[PDB]
């Protein structure tokens, strides 16, 4: 009988996207993790991450 | 080990870099594969080196 | 030492790292080509191939 009396509040809105322009979606600024880009001869890499 | 030669840590560095006049690398004829600075040893290795 | 003629660490690096061309991925044997490129005006010793 004191079960009819509850109240309730809704949820919180919470809004899950993706970030501003895929932010943390591809590394950068990492090694180990770092893209290389480079000739298919000597393979000199064109990318240097710091 | 400063007189008797008994060096013991050498394997907590982890790089070193030249530099003269501060703008130039002394590795920079890209002699390396990681082309500035030696690196003694490798802590995230994920491109077998 | 000397001084000229020896040694010109000019624009080159001391090792090069090959990425595979071929791959099979066969269930007991692998292989595995490369296409080497020696640039002009160096040589190579097949002995530090690995």
């Amino acid at each position: 009988e004191i079960n009819l009396v509850q109240q309730s509040m809704p949820n919180r809105p919470n809004y899950i996207g993706f970030r501003d322009n895929f932010i943390g979606l591809m590394y950068y600024n990492s090694t180990g993790n770092m893209g290389v880009l480079a000739g298919q001869a000597s393979q000199l890499n064109a990318v240097v991450d710091l | 080990p400063y007189l008797d030669g008994t060096f013991y840590l050498n394997h907590t560095f982890k790089k070193v870099s030249i530099t003269f006049d501060s703008s130039v690398s002394w590795p920079g004829n890209d002699r390396l594969l990681t082309p500035n600075e030696f690196e003694i040893k490798r802590t995230v290795d994920g491109e077998g080196y | 030492a000397p001084t000229h003629d020896v040694t010109t660490d000019r624009s080159q690096r001391l090792t090069l790292r090959f990425v595979p061309v071929d791959r099979e991925d066969n269930t007991y044997s692998y292989k595995v080509r490369y296409t080497l490129a020696v640039g002009d005006n160096r040589v190579l010793d097949m002995a530090s191939t690995y």
